[PDB]
């Protein structure tokens, strides 16, 4: 499920700093609710 | 060698037992048995000896024979894949065979390269011009060079060679060694059962090498085809990366790899469903599948974190930045790694994990789904039965269900039946209901798997410490005596015995239980299986595709959420105590007790087993073993019905607009909402998502209640992600599921009856599926060429029965031109090419031969080194042939080698089987002298005057010998069973050699088609200069079939070819093509993946239209139906002679031996069936899935608005070619937008002209009398006539739940239409609050204003522009007062009808209700009197009651009530209560119509300068008004908007062809209304001996100017009139430039079809510049049929010139008129118009004047046509015309003269009875034409009623005979006894001609 969010975020955003920060937050978080919330937030942040 | 070569593609699994048995029989360096080896060795194998030889070879031949620890010498059978990939035997010197193969194919390609390219380019020009574009070059040579001389092929070649060597070795073994190939870098050992590889060593059994060879050839095919530019580098890179990686991993792990590949299957959908609009579904399935891959990978100890993470990342990497279709293809190829090897233990263990696991069932849930099974069954049976329900349906509480029962309500709402329990209890132990058994002799003639008796192991395998069976159900049943399909069932349902032990593979068991099994399944699927709801699977193909695409569409509008449940384990999960409810219900429903469940019972006291680890085990033993648990695939129909039940229940448990589809176990559901139509897509998808989530949660809960561990592995949900039977559906289109079928591009077909021909066959069909979707067509054509070439090479070198003698192979392998001229001709007409061109754009057939010569002419005239082969085909020696050979198939050219051996093998097998029979009198079903009688009957039917093979085949099919051959043909053809048949050796020795050398003789024949033979002189000219295929086909068929029948030359077939006839032309933006009628539209639409709201149209799905033109003491269907069709065809609907009817009755009397003998002097009901093309056979088997592709035949907008046929019932004589034309247009359009595209391409149309026809061949109809009196021999067990108006209304409004026969009518038609509609709705009233008048009208209109389709058909095909609409608006049935409209009128009529009935309902209970068993008419009367009381009541309530008599009592009481309050005459109150009967609507209607065919006056009851201008605007008239572009043609209503109304032409009264100058005098009148300066008089591109002249006659100018489109070859009439008075005193800029280099008025006129921009702007430019070189006003012909273009055209004109005034005509019939119209720069004004497309108009109200003037003109011209068909004139303007500018006299006895002509023509007819042309059609047509002209000349002698008759007839009903019976005035009678039918016997241009002639005559005198 980790690489799920990783591939999705890579498919969503373009900014380098934002991409790096988001991937950092993904590859270390371990609370499933936070993973769902990452999905929601990042897929919302595409304008 | 002798017969039946082994297979080429496995249909058997690969195990780990047998390969280990081999490799451990000898010493070849865990297992599931460790017992003994020397036992096997001396255990009589000789494979021990052979493998001793193998080990001797290997040990003595390699150096590493005895060393330390094998470290130099390793054998890895653990699925090495990188090793087969590695150079195992890659040493460059190939066997000289394969190099020859390459040389031959490459040379053939280099030869035929240039020709096929020109063929395709000329095919493109012929259709539209330069198709097949990309937004770079292709060629056949490029195909072979990038497909076969590229890498990744040598491996496939190597393994093909290995496969052939092993095949031939196995053959030699069957005939009763090994082959040893010693060589540098490797060693090869091939045994008939095992092969060795080394260079690092491995072994492969027979099936294994087959699997790997297939795998490699398929993989090569896929990557190579992907090298073609079609679906390019993305997929190539991805497939190669994935292949390398997964093969590496398969070596890295072992069998576990397959599991992830399994998961990789479903993985795609996840990657595919990452649809950014709707969330949470991506993170659902993607994450689930990735985690499951992680588990199934780690479970076998690879690595902890780094390797797992990275390998998963890399397995996901090949799916990024793609489009859906590409992903689907990548799936279908992602399955490419060979079917894994099996092991008994694991499969047995899993299916044991499906053994006892818990009796956890929820009684409420199972009871609820039981209730719904009950309601489904009851509703269905009431539906089709159309009477009452079951005999007992109400046992239990609630008088409400009892009400439903006693009242016989056809419906039981799901919402209702949810609120109750035990809705019925059809359970007893007495009798049977609504069915019977003992039918369908098919099933038992089919064999399935069958197991051994109790003592199994010793029969199932060897290695014991004993008896074998090797039986067969088919042999047993065919060799069974006293078999009764019935008594077996009671023997089963009675006392069981311990002789039943089922085995597991598929599944099989003993004979008796399998027999009763198939019997029970037949019963279910035959009677109960029919009752289907919530699923569109009734019809075979059309219904399937249509329903599917409609679901995927109805998801969306200009509410979509699906989910699907898919897996097979679902089936093996049920248990007894959750099936006996339905089992018992159905069992008692069909009578006999405890039947539909017995399987479980047996499985209770029984064990199973899937090779066996022996310690001591021989009987009932507990545990590789199964102990009494479901089943794999038996009885699953009940599973389907129960799944239907549960899906219905879970649906109705919430608000769920549900739609369903299901096959086997895989099912898909759509659910819908009532979303508000303003929220964005996200919100609508969100509501749909909530709804499907509720439905899904409920579904899962209910399944678990019933017990189904339904998980996320099997259920996938989305909004736009349908799936069904491996075919995915995405946003309203089928995905390109091509490449999987691409992987089927094998090298040889199935071995049974293997032969070159059949091989290529599969190729074609395979390529054909490739043609259907995705890849561009031309690539498919080239690919078929390449494949036939390569396969012919592969068969001609190293044949499997290779012979070194002959020279045919020598001459083949010597020259390449020969193989090309064998692979480039239609296989139907000899050769190995199956439908290159025609089938490329259609799945239908027509005639193969005409299509064959179409192919041939295309290729030759394009140039493929072929001209002389045609004459050789002509003078080809005609084959042997026979009456029966011609009989069993028409469309058949007599050639020697056209039946592949597999057919002869099938025949021999079935006949040898039928030789075994100890059954009931079915013995007589086979007799030895059958085929003699067959050929005899073929002769009797075919050795006559005029013979038709189509009717020949139909009759021979339905006759006595027909169904006999059919029975003997419906047997299996499996390799096993045909082998067992051949075990009866005596077929013959001759045919043995024949099949033993087939392909050789075929190639010898076609080689005899060497350089040309001698060309006889007649045919030399007869065929030269390829005029038209059809005549060539006719002559070829004649000359070929000649030697048998000779003189007679059969015809009556051969509809033309689509690509031959149709020419067509495409148009984008501004396009001009061939001067002038179907057309297809395609607006500027963004493809799939954009926005649902931005899709320009409402996406409407069209389908390849396949219609079925289907319109008494016992009536239940039987063979009696067969005799019905027999007589109906055999009588031809015209040939009605005592001989003919006696013969039809006789063939019947021999056919039906079903009841007693049938002696009816005349079978009464047999109706006419040769008047139509209702003659064919099909639709028997289960499924046919591979439908089609649609991704832009979705926004398509067809319309048949131009003339192809008139008011008529052509009934599939033209619909066939019409079907082909529609599908062909669709295919053209798709191919023009095939690859990845956008909306970048702009709005585009396609106009197909049918005018270019080198021969048309008008139809004919005649009779003959056959007589040879031979017969088969068998006796075995098998006043005023408004009744037409009544029946027409009945059928029409019956269809709503085609203007012929509605032509002789009255307003009583719509009267009774309203009557029937009101009757039905009134019964539906149930006394809901509706007061008499206004509310009944309102509710009627509201129930009417819905369900368009049928109303569309009615409107179009009856209310069309001929007199029907004229009569309608004359009787005020409609009302046309912005409405540019045609549809609304329709419904108004019906409403009006109903309203009118109300008025009669005001006073009178008349109109004599009619019906087409007596309870039916009673309840009809009940319905009527209910309507009456509802209208004329309105004083007291009333109650519902019974159907039979209760409402009658209520009516009598209410009448006695209203006795004191009414409107009518009071006594008729009793007469209020004071019913006609028929048989069937269609027969009675058409028979009564054809009974009106007596000269009658039923038509009586049906009984110049007055045009103006619409002066649009003036200078600076800017005031844009609202568009209101509401327009016709919502869906494709039939072809009648402006097609045909020619009777107007009399108002241009001269006898010439131009006749346009009338418009001239009109426009000159309007001109004289206006001042105009000095003249120049330019007439651009028109004036063709026409109008223009009169203009100078009324308006002379100076220096006239003339133009017309230059063609192959000048204004005629202009010179024909004026120059005496004179002398008295397609291109853009070159032509307009010639004009500018060469003031006053100009004249211009053309027309084309829909394109929302102008294309003749150059001519407005012309006017601007010419007046620059003033106020010189234009003349511009145009019309607002597409009013949008008209408004756009006027806005474009509004550029410069102000004061524009258009004037209407007065000569064009009721039709959208052909009205005549009078900034900075041109392109910028054009752009102003373009941006003004949406909202810009200046005609907001002037439409009022236009349309009231149009109705004025319509009335005026109708009156004028009736004036001039009478003696009056329209003068004071015809003289102005004439100034500038058959002759027979009249007598009363012109009718006598017509009698003379009739007698003489009939004498000619009887005389003639006693390249080339026609026989009786020509003379009869000339007779009728002559009679027509004579009548138009003698017009002035007139019984005027007859003149009105013929006036109508010419007005559509063309030429019914006047003097019908007076043809009486003996020999001229008896010589042709059908004089009446003959007397009872239409082309547009001829009609215009006769109207003009009639006008000229009536003006002349
Ligand atoms: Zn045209
Ligand atoms: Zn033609």
């Amino acid at each position: 499920l980790k690489i799920t969010l990783e591939q999705l975020a890579k498919d969503c955003i373009s900014k380098p700093k934002m991409r790096e920060e988001y991937l950092l937050k993904i590859n270390q978080a371990s609370s499933e609710a936070q993973l769902i919330d990452l999905k929601k937030a990042i897929i919302r942040s595409a304008i | 060698r002798e017969i039946l070569l082994p297979e080429v593609h496995l249909n058997s699994p690969i195990v780990k037992h047998k390969l280990y048995y081999y490799i451990l029989l000898g010493n070849l360096p865990g297992p599931l048995h460790n017992q003994n080896w020397n036992q096997i060795a001396h255990e009589e194998s000789n494979l021990a000896q052979r493998l001793v030889n193998v080990r001797n070879f290997l040990i003595t031949h390699i150096p590493d024979l005895r060393k330390g620890h094998w470290q130099e010498y390793v054998n890895v059978i653990l699925w090495p894949r990188i090793l087969p990939l590695i150079p195992d035997f890659k040493i460059n010197d190939q066997l000289p065979l394969l190099k020859n193969w390459d040389k031959l194919v490459k040379e053939s390609c280099s030869v035929i390269n240039a020709g096929t390219s020109q063929c395709i380019q000329n095919l493109s020009y012929g259709l539209t011009g330069r198709g097949n574009l990309f937004t770079r070059d292709i060629d056949l040579k490029t195909v072979v060079a990038a497909w076969h001389d590229s890498d990744w092929k040598r491996i496939s070649d190597f393994w093909i060679m290995i496969k052939f060597q092993m095949r031939q070795l196995i053959v030699r073994q069957t005939d009763h060694l090994i082959t040893y190939i010693e060589n540098r870098e490797g060693i090869i050992i091939i045994t008939p059962e095992l092969v060795a590889l080394f260079n690092t060593l491995t072994y492969m059994t027979f099936e294994i090498v087959l699997m790997v060879s297939d795998m490699y050839e398929g993989r090569h095919n896929i990557l190579s085809l992907c090298t073609v530019s079609t679906y390019l580098n993305p997929l190539k890179k991805r497939i190669t990366y994935l292949l390398s990686l997964v093969d590496n991993l398969a070596f890295q792990i072992g069998d576990a790899v397959y599991n992830i590949i399994a998961l990789l299957e479903s993985f795609v959908y996840a990657q595919l469903q990452m649809s950014d609009p709707i969330p949470e579904l991506r993170g659902q399935f993607h994450a689930f599948v990735c985690s499951e891959i992680l588990d199934a990978l780690r479970g076998t100890n690879s690595f902890t974190q780094d390797e797992l993470r990275t390998v998963t990342t890399n397995l996901i990497s090949p799916f990024q930045d793609l489009t859906p279709d590409l992903t689907a293809e990548l799936l279908c190829i992602m399955r490419l790694w060979g079917h894994p090897m099996l092991t008994a233990s694991q499969a047995a263990g899993k299916v044991r994990e499906s053994m006892c696991a818990g009796k956890v069932l929820d009684f409420p849930t199972i009871m609820k789904t039981l209730a719904f099974f009950h309601t489904i069954l009851i509703n269905g049976y009431r539906r089709k039965h159309h009477g009452v329900w079951p005999p007992l349906n109400l046992p239990g509480n609630a008088s409400k269900g009892l009400t439903e029962l006693m009242n016989d309500n056809t419906e039981i709402s799901y919402e209702f039946t949810l609120k109750h329990w035990k809705e019925v209890s059809l359970i007893k132990f007495k009798k049977c209901f609504d069915a019977d058994a003992g039918e369908e002799l098919s099933i038992f003639m089919k064999d399935k798997a069958i197991s051994a008796p109790k003592q199994d192991w010793m029969s199932v395998f060897r290695r014991s410490l004993p008896n074998p069976f090797n039986r067969r159900l088919l042999l047993n049943f065919l060799g069974d005596d006293k078999f009764d399909p019935n008594v077996e069932l009671q023997y089963v349902t009675s006392g069981h015995d311990d002789t039943f032990c089922a085995s597991y593979s598929f599944a099989k068991l003993t004979k008796r239980m399998r027999s009763c099994q198939v019997i029970a399944e037949s019963l279910l699927a035959n009677h109960a299986g029919k009752l289907m709801k919530e699923n569109g699977v009734v019809m075979n193909q059309l219904s399937l595709t249509k329903s599917l695409l409609t679901m995927s569409q109805i998801g969306i509008i200009s509410a979509a959420s699906f989910l699907t449940t898919d897996l097979k384990k679902y089936c093996l999960q049920w248990r007894y105590q959750t099936i006996i409810p339905f089992a018992q219900s159905l069992n008692r429903m069909y009578g006999y007790p405890h039947l539909f469940e017995w399987i479980h019972l047996r499985l209770m006291r029984s064990t199973l087993y899937v090779f066996n680890p022996p310690a001591d085990t021989s009987q009932f033993d507990l545990d590789i073993f199964i102990v009494s648990p479901g089943i794999e695939g038996l009885c699953q129909k009940a599973w389907t019905m129960i799944s239907i039940a549960v899906i219905i229940l879970s649906a109705t448990e919430s608000g769920t607009r549900v739609m369903s589809m299901v096959q086997g176990d895989n099912q898909a559901i759509a659910v819908t909402t009532r979303v508000p139509r303003s929220l964005p897509t996200l919100e609508k998808k969100t509501i749909a998502f909530r709804s499907c989530n509720l439905f899904f949660e409920r579904l899962k809960c209910n399944n678990f209640g019933l017990g189904h561990h339904l998980k996320e592995q099997e259920t996938i949900i989305s909004s736009h992600f349908f799936v069904y039977s491996k075919r995915i559906f995405y946003q309203g289109r089928i995905l390109t599921q091509a490449l999987k079928n691409a992987s089927k591009l094998c090298l040889t077909a199935d071995v049974l009856g293997e032969c070159t021909q059949s091989s290529c066959s599969n190729l074609a069909t395979t390529v054909m599926r490739l043609t259907e979707n995705g890849v561009e067509k031309d690539i498919c054509f080239y690919l078929n060429i390449y494949m036939t070439i390569k396969q012919l090479s592969y068969d001609i070198i190293f044949p499997q029965v290779s012979i070194p003698g002959d020279q045919i192979t020598l001459e083949y392998i010597n020259n390449p031109h020969l193989v090309s001229r064998l692979a480039l001709l239609p296989s139907q007409l000899g050769g190995l090419n199956y439908l290159s061109c025609s089938r490329l754009f259609n799945r239908n057939i027509g005639d193969p031969v005409v299509s064959a010569v179409a192919d041939l002419k295309r290729l030759i005239k394009s140039g493929c080194m072929d001209y002389w082969i045609l004459y050789n085909l002509l003078g080809r020696k005609p084959g042997n042939g026979s009456w029966a050979t011609l009989a069993a198939d028409p469309y058949s050219i007599n050639i020697e080698y056209q039946y592949p051996p597999t057919t002869a093998l099938k025949r021999h097998t079935q006949q040898a089987l039928m030789e075994l029979s100890t059954n009931p009198m079915l013995r007589g079903i086979f007799s030895d002298n059958a085929q003699a009688e067959e050929n005899n009957l073929a002769r009797f039917l075919l050795d006559r005057e005029v013979i038709f093979p189509r009717v020949a085949h139909i009759i021979i099919e339905q006759t006595s010998v027909g169904r006999r051959k059919q029975i003997q043909g419906y047997l299996d053809s499996t390799r096993s069973i045909m082998r067992k048949s051949l075990e009866i050796k005596p077929l013959s020795n001759r045919k043995l050699n024949e099949i033993l050398d087939y392909n050789i003789n075929y190639l010898a024949y076609n080689l005899a088609l060497l350089k040309n033979a001698i060309e006889p002189p007649t045919y030399l000219k007869a065929m030269t200069l390829e005029t038209c295929s059809i005549d060539i086909a006719r002559n070829l068929r004649k000359l070929s079939w000649a030697p048998l029948l000779g003189g007679r030359n059969l015809e009556g077939l051969e509809t033309p070819d689509p690509i031959e006839i149709t020419a067509g032309a495409l148009i984008v933006g501004s396009g001009y093509c061939e001067q002038c009628f179907t057309w297809f539209f395609l607006p500027s639409g963004i493809e799939i993946g954009g926005d649902p709201r931005d899709n320009p149209p409402i996406r409407v799905p069209y389908i390849g239209s396949r219609t079925d033109e289907r319109r008494y003491i016992r009536g239940a269907s039987s063979s009696l139906k067969a005799v019905l069709r027999l007589a109906g065809v055999y009588i031809w609907a015209f040939g009605d002679t005592l001989e003919n009817w006696i013969d039809a009755l006789d063939l019947s009397h021999t056919r039906v031996n079903i009841t007693l003998e049938q002696l009816q002097s005349l079978t009464p009901l047999p109706t006419s069936a040769n008047l139509t093309h209702r003659l064919d056979d099909g639709t028997t088997t289960l499924k046919f899935t591979p439908a089609s592709s649609y991704t832009f035949s979705s926004f398509t907008h067809i319309s048949n608005d131009e003339q192809y046929l008139t008011i008529n019932d052509k009934t599939a004589d033209s619909n066939i070619i019409y079907q082909q034309l529609m599908i062909t247009g669709l295919g053209i359009l798709e191919t023009w937008n095939n690859p990845p595209i956008n909306r970048t391409f702009e709005e585009s149309t396609l106009h197909l002209h049918t005018g270019a026809s080198c021969c048309v061949r008008p139809v004919d109809s005649c009779i003959l009398s056959e007589a040879l009196t031979v017969k088969p021999h068998i006796t075995v067990p098998y006043g005023k006539l408004t009744l037409l108006s009544q029946f027409t209304a009945r059928q029409i409004i019956n269809a709503i739940t085609i203007s012929e026969c509605m032509y002789t009518k009255l307003d009583e038609l719509f009267m009774y239409c309203g009557w029937e509609l009101l009757l039905e709705l009134s019964y539906q009233m149930y006394y809901l609050r509706v007061v008499g008048w206004s509310n009944i009208v309102d509710y009627s209109y509201m129930i009417l204003r819905r369900i368009p389709g049928a109303a569309l058909n009615n409107l179009a095909s009856t209310l069309s522009h001929p007199k029907l609409f004229r009569r309608a608006i004359n009787l005020d049935i409609v009302a046309p007062l912005a409405s540019l409209d045609y549809i609304k009128m329709s419904v108004d009529a019906i409403l009006w009808g109903c309203k009118r009935v109300i008025n009669v309902l005001s006073n009178g209970g008349d109109l004599e209700l009619v019906v087409t068993d007596r309870s039916m008419n009673l309840i009809a009367r009940k319905l009527t009197l209910l309507s009456l009381i509802h209208h004329n009541g309105l004083e007291l309530p009333k109650i519902k009651g019974f159907s039979p008599d209760e409402k009658c009592f209520a009516l009598t009481e209410f009448l006695r009530k209203v006795v004191n309050s009414g409107l009518s005459s009071i006594e008729n109150l009793s007469n209020f209560m004071y019913a006609a009967f028929a048989s069937n609507n269609y027969y009675l209607t058409r028979k009564l119509l054809n009974s009106i065919r007596d000269t009658e006056s039923g038509q009586v009851a049906v009984t110049c300068t007055n045009d103006y201008i619409i002066w649009i605007i003036e200078s600076n008239a800017n005031l844009e008004k609202y568009p209101i572009p509401n327009s016709p043609e919502d869906d494709s209503n039939f072809h009648n908007f402006k097609l045909n109304a020619p009777s107007h032409h009399t108002l241009r009264p001269l006898g010439l062809s131009s006749t346009a100058w009338y418009k001239g005098i009109s426009c000159c009148r309007y001109l004289e209304r206006l001042k105009l300066p000095q003249g120049d008089h330019l007439y651009i591109a028109e004036g063709s001996g026409a109008s223009m002249t009169i203009i100078e006659y009324l308006f002379p100018g100076r220096k006239i100017y003339y133009n017309s489109l230059f063609s192959s070859g000048m204004p005629t009439q202009f010179i024909e009139s004026v120059p005496y008075k004179l002398w008295q005193a397609i291109g853009m800029t070159a032509c307009v430039e010639f004009i500018i280099n060469r003031c006053s008025l100009v004249h211009v006129d053309l027309e084309s079809s829909a394109s929302l921009n102008q294309q003749c702007l150059s001519k407005p430019i012309i006017n601007a510049i010419i007046t620059a070189t003033p106020h010189g006003v234009l003349i511009l012909k145009y019309s607002w049929l597409p009013f949008t273009r008209f408004s756009t055209l006027i806005t474009f004109l509004w550029c410069y010139f102000e004061r524009i005034t258009v004037l209407r005509s007065t000569y064009s019939d009721p039709a959208n008129h052909e009205v005549y119209l009078i900034t900075v720069s041109q392109a910028t004004g054009m752009a102003m118009t373009l941006t003004d497309q949406g909202f810009t108009l200046i005609s907001p109200e002037r439409i009022n004047q236009y349309w009231d003037g149009h109705l004025k003109q319509e009335r005026i011209v109708a009156e004028a046509i009736d004036k001039v068909v009478l003696g009056e004139n329209a003068l004071f303007n015809s003289s102005d015309n004439e100034l500038i500018l058959e002759p027979v006299a009249t007598f009363i006895e012109f009718e006598q003269l017509i009698c003379t002509m009739l007698t003489t023509h009939l004498k000619e007819i009887i005389d003639i009875t006693r390249g080339l042309l026609g026989k009786i059609s020509t003379i009869v047509r000339l007779l009728t034409e002559r009679i027509l002209n004579h009548t138009i000349r003698n017009w002035l002698i007139l019984p005027p009623s007859l003149r009105m008759i013929v006036k109508q007839d010419l007005e559509f009903g063309i030429f019914r005979i006047t003097s019908i019976l007076n043809s009486d005035r003996l020999i001229a009678q008896l010589t042709a006894g059908y004089i009446r039918k003959l007397i009872e016997g239409l082309t547009r241009p001829i009609q215009k001609q006769i109207w003009k002639a009639l006008g000229c005559v009536v003006y002349c005198h």
